[PDB]
């Protein structure tokens, strides 16, 4: 119960969670692994990881390019699962969540996918292009393999959706900051946050557009159990492709700043 | 839930990010309501007739079938305002957009015919239209880029991926996910997330309804088979729809065979793909063993897409409709044959349909058969492309 | 002598070299006979409907007349197979060609719409078509050159003189004078030696007949005025013909004003020319004091001709029809206005007609008036031309 | 009665007539005048002259270019009439025939045109684009001014036309060699020649495509009173534009050869 233990501990220390996001294999397998260890050493409470997909329709340019880079390095889903195994072997308690696109999950069989997630130590799975309306087979497979199915609570969510997300979700609730696709440049909820807690929904993590410490503190202050940052992280990766050393340094610096803001 | 069945057997659905479900739900509700609204139907009919020029003619080809027992008719969607069948459902979707109080339009386009249709409807109905088009298609279907701009539409080149239809589709969806409150995404084919495959069929079914009435009046009976090219599937389902319950009528969809199926450079996921989830639907996809969506290929931009509408996947599954493929060369020979022997310049997309029909006749010239080919569009947009190819050959 | 009156008042006649009189006489006889032949009329009707797509729509323009008391309808000849009204009489002349046992076709073309129409009819009816086109027009109306070739027609660039319509006409006549036994000259406008002005009107009169029926059914009354651009005069007389005896209906012909009448660079001989003899007819000519035929000018190749059909000269003389001119700029503003506000891309020739209509409305916005503009053709062929001009302006 | 006197004299000498054709003002006024004197000195029995017209629809390239050249030299119809005056002032008996296009005749008034022809000494006028069917006003004006109206007898002429041409014509009958437009490269009648004589039509001169002595002899042998050659003459003019001297020399040589063939 990695998520349950994290939020319990965080609650005691009265702090929110900072969850960085990166695409596995960007810019390469080895460097991606170091990048993730740095994110954890820098202060990451949990991880949100993506698997390169040919058509990431919920992602803006930053993460699109992250996917392209991973593809240039020949990164495949199989290699992503080998990486997840290694990451879990080095960090036994950090909660690991995957952000997937439906075809990759459906490809070799939905159940087989979640069976593999369980085998490598994954804690949750969010399928970006599978709304609650199409979630049955995915949420069911997840639960059968002790994987928490993650659901998104959009800013335009009505009561029926709040309730569905509350009962179907496990681990954490992905609280969308805004409409649109992923992107750090686009910056985006107290009421929604309250309703979720009313319906006993898994703890809420805010995502999309979160790229500054100020935004982290704001989310926590508003009631959110934490925040997720992807594009902002990925941007540091692409700007430092030439200097891997300065890349990690810049990343550690940024993550620490984002995490401190959650205290 | 939903008001209508989002699936055709196992194919279809609404595989889009949660943020877009309200927009999809709103669109479905508006469509259902519009279908029971006499005023909406009257306004749609008025535009189709007095603005678009329907009904379109059904032309008998006496020259190209000479010496065979094949009678071939061409549904002239190439005569529709704009130059292709695309204009039909665009007029309907534009009306739905106004009905929903949307003031902007997002559309994707490959052959540019849907782009042109979206632009002209928007100009006529007072909507701000922006079109996504792959850069490769900006070049091979340039005549349409000019037409779109001239009508006040913003054309946005997409350089990502294969820089073709698929990529234009991706951008359109990304854009809509962040502007659905003010913009209506006028998807141009019978694919994507429900309710689009249903809406597009319904707003294109007049093709088959007119084809049936015209064929009955001219021949006293139904066609042995109606043939249409299949990209996303709109002109084909538009032609098929009204014949589905007429079990004696063969439904033949022609997917682009590109440089040949064995080359992997084609746009035939229906018969050479594998079911997957992409572009908001569970449908046959040309995809890698890993589950990555592959890039498709076809000399005709309109058919250059790695997937297909879910209803076509369904009709093929139960065996109601048969799907085949036609290579670039076969489409080109059909294009030239029609130009020189019937005096009609067909779109390269439509040429794939005509190519199969010509094959059906040539392979069994003594087989008596009444065929109808949906000539989805005229080929003015393909003149330069075809010229350059025929030049490099003599 | 002749079976029909070769004159319209003082204008018309058969001013051709003696060698061609038999061909003219044969054509007139064949036309008269064909007009009384039920089978010929049926075959003509069949082609017009099932092949060309008639009847063409009559579109009401609600957007461009907003805030005025002007109701404006557009006769959509732009939706006719081929893209312009030219296709109508070409189908009839092709049938006459076959009727006369001719196996070849000679045609002149400026906008290339008549060339395309001649090529497609020849491809359909089994005739060997050769087209003369001024070199300048080969360039500014290039999309049509490609279409013609693709359909198996021989396009012959004419570099003589102004390298435009007039010159293409000269060559066509020279060619016919030496091949009339096997080739039929399919003149593309209501001009030239009798019986062409008569034949072309009759084979184009359906435009006005349909316009009348459509306007009566939609408005319950006749138009205050029908407006058409005038090159040689075919689409205009085609539109006028059936309204001539309806004295309340204004007939307005719009000649190209080019860069302005005062510049001498125009194609308005009717109102700014002098009667002369050329191209087999006695009609208004733009000519020097010496009697030399001047070179005309117009941004639209289709109107770029220094003369005009004799019937238009006659109708103007007796005051039945009024003729005006519209400059390049006025035609361009109309072209853009239609594109952006009605979603129709009109031919630059047709744009001259629309321009005058817009002037009639703008100048007296509170004047109640029902107008019909013959939208003789679509502007796909003018896209590149218009783009380059609008680019050099921003 | 220049034509009547020529054919009478020619008949006695038992020879046919050679009538060269050139466009007045080609390549220039002065050179055109010399060219014509040479044609006469070389043996021309009569003249056939054209007046530059913007659109010579009965002419092929050769004569089209002849017209262009005359236009480059600014040759106008007025100057053509001044030339005709000079030519008649130097040669009082040679028959002069004009080959005109209708607009030039109709321009300032048909009657005024023939009045001017009579004033400068012209003997006949052939209007290329005016068939017998449209000839009334032209033939009438001509006769009123003692100008012979010339009519063409095409190879596809029927009996009614033979008769019309026979009674309306004066001076000579223009017997077309072939269909088409003027041109030396295109080489084209005994029956027609006989019918004309039967109906007492003015003497027949064959024209179009006549560019060799052999063709001249053939026409005369067939019964024609003579032949007309235009393009062949004009071709020598354009090929020798650079050497006016060799131009005249070449012309004299050619005309003599063509004329001898009529003996
Ligand atoms: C993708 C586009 N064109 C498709 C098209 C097609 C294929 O799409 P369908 O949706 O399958 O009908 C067939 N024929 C014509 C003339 C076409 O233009 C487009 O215009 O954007
Ligand atoms: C001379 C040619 N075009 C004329 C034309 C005209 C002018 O010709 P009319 O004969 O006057 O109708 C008007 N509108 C369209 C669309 C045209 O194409 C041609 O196509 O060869
Ligand atoms: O990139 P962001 O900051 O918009 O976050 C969204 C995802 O990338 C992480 O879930
Ligand atoms: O040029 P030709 O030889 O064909 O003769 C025709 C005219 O030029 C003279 O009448
Ligand atoms: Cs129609
Ligand atoms: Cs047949
Ligand atoms: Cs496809
Ligand atoms: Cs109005
Ligand atoms: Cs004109």
């Amino acid at each position: 119960e990695r998520y349950e233990n994290l939020f319990a501990q965080l609650n005691d220390r009265r702090e929110g969670a900072f969850v960085p996001f990166v695409t596995l294999g960007d810019p390469g397998i080895e460097q991606s692994l170091k990048i993730i260890d740095t994110l954890i050493d820098a202060g990451a409470d949990a991880l949100e990881l993506g698997v390169p997909f040919s058509d990431p329709l919920a992602d803006g340019p930053t993460i699109q390019n992250a996917n392209l880079r991973a593809f240039a390095a020949g990164v495949t889903p199989a290699q992503c699962f080998e990486m997840l195994a290694l990451i879990r072997e080095k960090h036994p308690t950090i909660p690991i969540g995957l952000l997937m696109y439906a075809n990759l999950v459906f490809n070799n069989g939905i159940d087989a996918f979640y069976a593999r997630c369980e085998q490598v130590g994954v804690d949750s799975v969010l399928v970006a292009d599978v709304p609650v309306e199409e979630s049955a087979p995915f949420r069911q497979a997840a639960l059968r393999h002790n994987i928490a199915p993650i659901f998104i609570c959009p800013p335009n969510a009505d009561d029926d959706l709040l309730r569905q997300v509350a009962s179907y979700g496990r681990g954490y609730t992905y609280l969308l900051s805004r409409s649109g696709v992923t992107g750090a440049e686009n910056r985006g909820l107290h009421h929604l946050i309250e309703k979720l807690k009313e319906y006993h929904a898994a703890p809420a993590l805010q995502g999309f557009g979160i790229s500054s410490p100020e935004q982290v503190s704001a989310a926590v202050r508003a009631g959110a159990a934490g925040a997720i940052s992807g594009s902002a992280i990925v941007k540091i990766i692409e700007k430092n492709l030439a200097s891997p050393k300065q890349m990690l340094a810049e990343l550690r610096s940024f993550v620490s700043a984002m995490k401190a803001a959650s205290r | 839930t939903t008001l209508l069945n989002p699936y055709f057997g196992e194919f279809g659905g609404m595989y889009v990010p949660q943020i877009l479900m309200p927009a999809l739900n709103q669109l479905e509700e508006a469509f259902v309501s519009a279908q029971k609204d006499p005023e909406f139907q009257a306004q749609f009919a008025d535009l189709l007739k007095n603005y678009a020029g329907r009904p379109t003619a059904l032309t008998k080809c006496q020259n190209i079938t000479a010496g065979t027992r094949t009678t071939l008719y061409l549904k002239r969607e190439d005569l529709l305002h704009g130059g292709a069948h695309k204009t039909n459902q665009v007029l309907g979707q534009a009306l739905l957009a106004k009905r929903m109080g949307k003031s902007e339009i997002i559309a994707e386009t490959g052959a540019g015919q849907h782009g042109v249709a979206s632009a002209l409807a928007s100009a006529l109905l007072g909507l701000k239209c922006r079109i996504y088009m792959g850069a490769k298609d900006v070049e091979r279907q340039s005549p349409n880029v000019f037409r779109m701009r001239l009508m006040g539409a913003e054309v946005i080149p997409v350089h990502s991926g294969s820089a073709t239809l698929k990529d234009a589709c991706n951008e359109a969806l990304r854009d809509w996910s962040g502007s659905y409150e003010t913009a209506h995404y006028m998807l141009g084919t019978a694919a994507g997330p429900h309710p689009y495959p249903t809406i597009v069929r319904e707003f294109q079914r007049m093709i088959g309804e007119e084809t049936k009435a015209q064929i009955l009046d001219k021949e006293g009976r139904l066609p042995d088979a109606v043939i249409a090219c299949v990209g996303g599937g709109s002109n084909a389902i538009g032609m098929f729809a009204d014949f589905i319950n007429d079990t004696s009528v063969g439904l033949i969809g022609v997917e682009p065979g590109g440089h040949g199926i064995e080359t992997g450079e084609h746009g035939a996921p229906l018969k050479h793909g594998r079911v997957g989830i992409y572009f908001g639907m569970k449908a046959p996809m040309m995809q890698t063993a890993d589950g990555q969506i592959e890039e498709s290929y076809s000399i005709s931009a309109g058919l250059d897409f790695p997937s297909v509408g879910p209803q076509h996947a369904y009709l093929n599954s139960i065996g109601r409709a048969d799907y085949v493929s036609i290579t670039d060369d076969e489409a080109l020979e059909a294009f030239k044959t029609l130009c020189r022997h019937e005096g009609i310049i067909p779109a390269l997309e439509s040429s794939h349909a005509l190519a199969h029909a010509l094959k059906m006749m040539r392979e069994q010239p003594e087989k008596e058969q009444l065929l109808v080919v949906n000539l989805s569009g005229r080929g003015d947009k393909d003149i330069f492309t075809v010229h350059d190819i025929l030049k490099a050959r003599g």
